[PDB]
């Protein structure tokens, strides 16, 4: 008991930060976690490093259970949990020796959350300023200088954000939130790498199933009929079917499995758009993009029809456009249908599976920039800003908690400070750059007086220097750094709690 | 902030040695010479002079204690258990998280109202009758001979001290100068040989018997002239015939009559010499019926020169009748079987220097009675200085303790720490006065309390002599106003001195 | 070896401050000294502290060397010289580990000691007859440094003495064995005695008295060294006849020049004042040359070993000489003597001790007076000096970026040790008066700073709390190198044997 177990405790935790904190950052390094049966594991994932992380010291079995919450909680933030409770306990212990008592300590630094919370809300940004504007370039080309189209992603991540921006859909009741599998792009050989298409609509992957049928009906309004039960001889009934397409009026059909000389005849001369073979997941999104309904079999008590104005979908305009071996269907617009298409063009297909790997990751990680409302300016823009902040909010109480509303701003710098140690760039030179620049952004910038006194600059990892991270693309949701803060001092003031450990 | 806790453990190292030693009742310690010669004592004064502690606070606490010694003479160990209380009490305040400086600050204003708190009981002894003054001065003296051997005698050694002082202090004056009184005793005898003699005991022979062993007032001439020489009665060799030696072993008696021509030309009636006398140089003095003494250090010289208003004469020829010194008479006195065949020089009147004539069984009965006269001495000396006492051993430091108490109950503050500890410090003097007595430890310090209060404001003492009562008035137990000023204060200098103390550096030798 | 010999130098450094840490504040505490001579000394005095540690630590060898220079050349300061460079080191111990380099460092310490040595210059208030009487000056100040001490009472009694202890002095000579003290025991504190000139206290170790007339209205001082005490069957006595007739013609060589006071080194006994009181002159053997020199510095005379080439060039003559019973023992006394730039104090008290707590009180209140005429630039007492460079270097590493930034931001911090062991050595809450200090003094009032008479900040110019300007100065420009010595150190290399 005593300051004993008090130095225990910080000797622990400081233990398990050696482990997190060369992970910290996208170019960090590794650990290698070895198990007794003989098998080994190397990852930079901070909840794989805490999962098979073994602690014996039971301090360490609270800091590590946080994480674990968080990761099952959040699904991200198990690093920084780790790397700000170590500084806030190296730096508390400190306050022990000068006589500062272990209730004071964290009465302090419960104060500064409902001050920092606070702050980070006023300072963070909305899903905006993201359209013509490099914001979400920038952050698909982070996405895609991985990629080998890297020297062209200034033309393809053109049509990645471009494409994403018309995709906005309501989800649950309104989230404003983008689909996934969408904006129908198509790996295709055409031309060269940087003439690829962007699609003002979406491109069901099918053509006309008869080059002879017409193949835009219904310019202004059109619907949509989707069948699965072919056309073929079994004939003047499937024919017939064609003439309850006609009766029913269907403009554009959908029929899945394939249409019969007769019935492609038919459309022909019943100037109906006929369509063959369509791929079952994108009509499950043509029914619920245009509203064509997939017939698997007709039975609606003993109809056999398309079902006039009952299985029809609505659509604006339908268009097939020939672009260079490209011939398939295009839907403008309607009611709702939140899709899109791209041309993708390139050395071959072979090649395009680049942009198969690409958009993959490259849609996920935009949309996941845009899945957040509230984004926070990364790159220890939060907690430098808050390390300027809080020192003037030492002013506000100045009795007790002044030194430790100090301790706990200083150790906001461990993140900022350990992003340059893993980074091999000069830790000293960046953190001190980082904090004068949002030093300064306190001052005229909120008396609105400012010639370039704008904040958001940031640590930049690659280039080696300090930009502003909204024209340079870093961003992490505000429900991450807000839910880190209030998770790292949970732990915090869990482990200053401990002043006894008896072994029985 | 723990090495707090180690000097004030270290004084209680100090502590529980002079604790025993407090009381009329006290506990004798052997003092273990570094020859291996044992003496016993009951004075904290000689137990502090040779303790030897290692401990480096604790020597500071002797140092310090020095200080009453060198001036009331009797306070030595009160200073010292005030001290180990004062220390005692500042450990718990430590422990209940008091900043050393707070504590030693209000040691101080508490300490400022216990000194005003004693002037309320002071009483003059003087202001009545001059037998008064000798009654109520004897009264007091014999306060302090409780512990020695003279507790039969007590009478006999008491009536010595009231002219003792009386005879070498200066009434209008009120300043007795205590190197005016000499202590002169020996190892033997009895202590009802002790007596008080007006003037100084030299204890020499003339040399030998046959020479004058005195002389007489001369029909009260001048005194006695006595010659104070710093040589030997001496002047400061080839055969080669016969007629040479018949000189050789003349000129001594040359230089002999030159020696007593200057003496029977001076005026010199007793020659006392710093060396010896040769066998012939007596010869020579006995041929002259002339008195003379040798072998007599300048201490013993100057007291002939202090009463008799004499001179060292440096050499015989040195002699003048204006230098010699006029002493009213001088004898040799041998007391009983004493063979050391001592004289007695006096004015036969108030001396310029007095000697106490000591006598005793064992050596330490003689230490233990000289010692007494040294402190009873001082209780008189002490007296005269500040006629204000208080009949106050054992009342003082409870009535004392029981106001600061009182003012505890108006302080409201911080400040309530420590005058509340200052007057259970204060309660450790009667407590040990208690334990060391054999009384109840508790009991004690409650009766005193109740006494002094719930009877009313008076002088209510403890019991360690033995008395039916606790009045300090019939037992007449009487300490100076000055001396317990000086106790308080010189303790709270003590404990300042200790407190301010944050490190202890000894450093070796290269 | 490498950057860790640095971690054990700071080490070091910060065990000599531990121990000296209690020591700052008229307030403080005190270490007992216990000297290989067996001479046991508790004092609060840094000058002695630092004089007696006996560090052997090749490390802390040069921290006390640069502190005892501080003596030297300021004489007050060289506690807050080993406090100072201490925490400055103390401070730079999380910068080694984060791999800051130590020209990186000692860069940044050179560049904050430049910063603020200019801000101390803005700081200096010139006080001769600004806003202060030539009296009060003085006056003001010693009843400062007295406040609230054991001789609180007796303010008056030592201020009217203190101020013009030195007043008395050369106001363009200042010097310190100019003002000598006494430790006499016997009496109180209001008994001391204040001696216009020179005293001593009578060594001579003999009687004869009722001889030698010993007061002269004009005496004649003549030192000596030597000892002119003396100590056929019939020649025996020559021998000693021909020593003495010697001596005795040397007595009268004394004589011979026409001294009323004779002085000695060595004993001198009766068989001397034989002819000394045959021919009535005094004679004190025994006597420090310090206060014989100042003998030559008050009358203007010459100390003689010999009686024989001794002419009237060795006299000298004062305004009055006179041995008093004053303070139960015969004590001699000069005063007004010519020359004299010189006054003595004889302490009495209730003890040594009691006597030593007066003695540095006093000793203290008398160089705050002798600066108060030494030096015109005076600056913030209190710490609030310390707080003005506190506030000005934290601008400056706002204004300035790099890694600067950082160790400037220190040199801020190690500024607050001085006000913070204020605070601790006098019992305050240290928390509390750093804070309310740091914000007062942001709020633009230069002059706040510890208060001692009530746990609060206030103005030291108008307690009149005043420090020399070239004591914060040399003593902040000597730290900063003390920190460069100590930091700059890569290996020691011992040569054993």
């Amino acid at each position: 008991s005593g300051d004993d177990i008090r130095n225990q405790n910080v000797l622990a935790t400081m233990a398990v930060a050696n482990v997190v904190k060369s992970s910290l950052g996208p170019v960090g390094l590794d650990k290698m976690l070895v198990d007794d049966i003989g098998d080994f594991t190397v990852t930079n994932d901070g909840a794989t490093i805490l999962s098979l992380l073994d602690v014996q010291h039971p301090a360490g079995k609270i800091l590590v259970e946080l994480a674990q919450q968080q990761d099952r909680e959040i699904g991200d933030g198990t690093t920084s949990v780790v790397i700000i409770a170590s500084e806030l306990l190296k730096r508390a212990n400190e306050l022990v020796k000068n006589k500062i008592h272990p209730t004071t300590i964290i009465t302090g630094f419960r104060v500064a959350l409902r001050e920092a919370i606070r702050f980070i809300n006023e300072v963070l940004s909305t899903s905006v300023d993201t359209l013509g504007k490099e914001t979400l370039i920038n952050i698909a080309k982070t996405s895609m200088s991985s990629k080998i189209i890297g020297a062209d992603s200034d033309f393809f991540s053109n049509m990645v954000v471009d494409a994403l921006l018309a995709v906005k859909t309501q989800n649950s009741k309104g989230e404003i939130k983008y689909p996934v599998k969408a904006v129908n792009v198509l790996k295709a050989h055409g031309k060269s790498a940087t003439e690829s298409l962007l699609v003002p609509g979406y491109a069901l992957n099918c053509t006309v199933a008869s080059q002879a049928m017409p193949k835009r009906i219904a310019g202004g309004n059109v619907k949509i009929a989707c069948l699965d039960l072919n056309l073929q001889k079994a004939a003047g009934i499937v024919l017939e079917r064609v003439k309850k397409i006609i009766d029913a009026g269907a403009q554009v059909v959908l029929t899945t499995k394939g249409i019969d000389d007769l019935c492609l005849k038919e459309f022909v001369e019943a100037k109906i758009m006929g369509v063959r073979r369509c791929k079952k997941e994108d009509l499950r999104r043509i029914a619920r993009a245009t509203g064509a309904t997939l017939v698997s079999s007709m039975s609606n008590l003993e109809g056999e029809e398309t079902f006039e104005s009952s299985y029809l979908g609505l659509c604006d305009e339908v268009v097939q456009a020939k672009f260079s071996d490209d011939e398939c269907i295009l839907i403008k617009g309607t009611s709702k249908h939140s899709s899109s298409s791209i041309i993708l063009r390139g050395a071959n297909d072979y090649s395009l599976d680049e942009m198969e790997r690409s958009l993959h990751d490259s849609l996920s990680v935009v949309k996941r920039t845009l899945e957040s409302g509230n984004v926070v300016p990364g790159g220890g823009c939060v907690e430098a800003a808050l390390n300027i902040y809080l020192d003037n909010f030492a002013t506000t109480v100045g009795s007790r908690e002044q030194l430790a509303i100090a301790e706990f701003a200083a150790a906001l710098l461990i993140i900022p400070k350990t992003l340059a140690v893993n980074a091999a760039k000069d830790s000293s030179e960046l953190v001190a750059k980082l904090r004068s620049y949002h030093a300064a952004s306190q001052m005229a910038k909120p008396e609105d007086v400012k010639r370039r006194s704008y904040r958001n600059y940031g640590l930049d990892l690659i280039r080696g220097k300090i930009v502003d991270e909204i024209h340079a693309g870093v961003l992490e949701p505000t429900i991450s750094k807000v839910k880190s803060l209030k998770s790292a001092l949970e732990a915090c003031v869990a482990i200053l709690r401990i002043d006894t450990m008896i072994t029985v | 902030l723990e090495a707090k806790k180690s000097h004030i453990l270290a004084a209680r190292s100090v502590a529980s040695i002079i604790k025993t030693s407090l009381g009329p009742r006290g506990l004798d310690k052997i003092l273990i010479s570094p020859d291996g010669e044992i003496t016993i004592t009951n004075d904290g004064a000689t137990i502090l002079s040779q303790m030897e502690l290692d401990n480096e606070i604790a020597k500071l606490l002797v140092q310090l204690s020095k200080s009453q010694d060198d001036e009331i003479g009797d306070g030595t160990t009160g200073v010292v258990v005030l001290a180990s209380a004062l220390l005692d009490q500042a450990l718990e305040l430590i422990q209940k998280g008091i900043h050393p400086i707070k504590i030693a600050n209000g040691f101080d204003e508490a300490a400022k109202l216990a000194i005003s708190k004693l002037e309320e009981t002071c009483d003059d002894i003087s202001a009545s009758n001059d037998e008064l003054f000798r009654d109520f001065l004897l009264r007091a003296a014999k306060t302090s001979l409780g512990s020695k051997i003279v507790s039969k005698d007590h009478d006999r050694f008491a009536e010595m001290a009231v002219e003792a002082v009386i005879n070498v202090m200066d009434k209008d004056r009120k300043d007795v100068d205590f190197d005016l009184i000499k202590m002169q005793g020996r190892v033997g005898g009895s202590i009802s040989d002790s007596k008080l003699i007006n003037g100084v005991i030299l204890d020499k022979d003339f040399s030998h018997p046959q020479m004058p062993k005195c002389v007489l007032p001369k029909e009260g001439s001048d005194g006695v002239k006595l010659a104070i020489l710093t040589c030997p009665f001496e002047p400061p060799l080839d055969i080669s015939s016969v007629e040479e030696y018949q000189k050789l072993q003349t000129y001594e008696q040359d230089k002999f009559k030159e020696m007593i021509d200057d003496v029977k030309k001076a005026g010199a009636d007793v020659v006392i010499c710093q060396w010896g006398f040769d066998d012939e140089a007596n010869h020579l003095l006995l041929q002259n019926d002339l008195p003379a003494v040798r072998w007599v250090g300048g201490q013993e010289l100057e007291h002939i020169a202090i009463s008799t208003n004499g001179r060292i004469v440096p050499r015989f020829q040195d002699l003048s009748k204006d230098k010699l010194g006029t002493c009213s008479r001088i004898y040799e006195q041998e007391f009983g079987t004493t063979k050391d065949r001592m004289l007695i020089i006096e004015q036969s009147k108030e001396t310029k220097t007095v000697t106490c004539f000591v006598r005793g069984s064992n050596k330490m009965i003689v230490d233990e009675a000289e010692r007494a006269l040294h402190d009873s001495l001082c209780v008189v000396r002490n007296l005269v200085k500040d006629s204000r006492v208080v009949y106050g051993g054992g009342a003082a430091e409870v009535t004392m303790s029981l106001a600061v108490s009182e003012e505890a109950d108006k302080q409201r503050g911080i400040d309530q720490y420590a005058f509340r500890g200052f007057a259970q410090a204060l309660d450790t003097i009667p407590m040990t006065l208690a334990e060391n007595s054999g009384l109840d430890p508790i009991g004690t310090l409650s009766t005193l309390k109740s006494k002094q209060l719930k009877e009313k404001i008076s002088n209510i003492g403890v019991d360690c002599l033995g008395y039916g009562s606790n009045d300090m008035k019939e037992l007449f137990v009487v300490d100076p106003f000055i001396g317990k000023k000086q106790q308080i204060l010189l303790a709270t200098q003590l404990c300042r001195m200790i407190l301010k103390i944050d490190n202890v550096i000894i450093s070796g030798k290269d | 070896q490498g950057k860790g010999q640095i971690i054990s130098n700071i080490n070091a450094c910060v065990a000599v401050q531990e121990a000296l840490k209690p020591t700052l504040g008229p307030l403080g505490s005190d270490i007992l000294i216990v000297t290989s001579n067996q001479k046991t000394t508790i004092s609060n005095d840094g000058a002695t502290i630092l004089k007696l540690l006996d560090v052997v630590h090749p490390a802390a060898k040069t921290l006390v060397d640069i502190s005892r220079a501080q003596d030297a050349e300021v004489g007050d300061g060289t506690t807050s010289v080993t406090i100072l460079a201490g925490e400055l080191m103390k401070e730079a111990k999380p910068f080694l580990e984060e791999g800051i380099s130590s020209h990186l460092i000692m860069k940044g310490y050179r560049k904050a000691v430049s910063l603020a040595v200019e801000k101390i210059n803005e700081l200096a208030v010139d006080i001769t007859s600004e806003k202060s009487s030539g009296r009060e000056l003085l006056e003001r100040c010693a009843r400062t440094a007295m406040s609230s001490k054991l001789i609180h009472n007796n303010a008056d009694f030592f201020v009217k003495m203190c101020v013009d202890a030195v007043l008395s002095l050369d106001r363009n000579d200042l010097d310190d064995k100019l003002i000598g003290i006494k430790k006499i025991p016997g009496g109180a504190m209001e008994e001391s005695l204040f001696i216009n000139g020179v005293a001593f206290k009578k060594t001579f170790s003999y009687a004869g008295f009722e001889q030698q007339p010993k007061k002269f209205n004009n005496p004649k001082i003549l030192s000596l060294n030597v000892e002119l005490e003396l100590k056929h069957v019939e020649d025996y006595q020559a021998i000693v006849d021909a020593e003495w007739q010697l001596i005795f013609e040397k007595l009268r060589q004394v004589e011979e020049t026409g001294a009323n006071i004779v002085l000695s080194k060595l004993p001198i006994g009766d068989l001397a004042t034989q002819f000394f009181a045959d021919r009535n002159i005094f004679c004190a053997g025994r006597v420090s040359a310090d206060d014989m020199n100042r003998v030559i510095q008050a009358v203007g005379g010459s100390i003689q070993s010999t009686t024989s080439d001794i002419k009237p060039e060795h006299l000298g003559t004062c305004a009055l000489f006179e041995e008093m019973q004053i303070g139960s023992e015969r004590y001699n006394l000069f005063q007004g003597c010519p020359q004299a730039k010189t006054c003595t104090l004889l302490l009495r008290g209730g003890a040594e001790q009691v006597i030593a707590e007066v003695e540095r009180s006093l000793h203290d209140a008398i160089m705050i007076v002798k600066r108060a005429l030494q030096n015109k630039l005076i600056v913030a007492g209190g710490g609030a000096t310390e707080m003005e460079v506190s506030k000005c270097l934290r601008d400056y590493s706002k204004t300035i970026a790099g890694k600067q930034q950082m160790i400037i931001n220190a040199f801020a911090k190690a500024l607050e040790v001085i006000p913070r062991q204020l605070c601790e050595n006098a019992g305050f809450d240290a928390i509390e008066i750093l804070n309310k200090l740091r914000l007062a003094h942001s709020k633009g009032e230069k002059w706040y700073g510890v208060v001692f008479e009530t746990e609060n900040i206030g103005d030291n110019f108008a307690k009149f709390v005043w420090e020399p300007a070239l004591v914060k100065i040399n003593a902040l420009n000597s730290a900063t190198e003390a920190t460069n010595l100590i930091l700059s150190v890569d290996e020691t290399i011992t040569n054993k044997g």
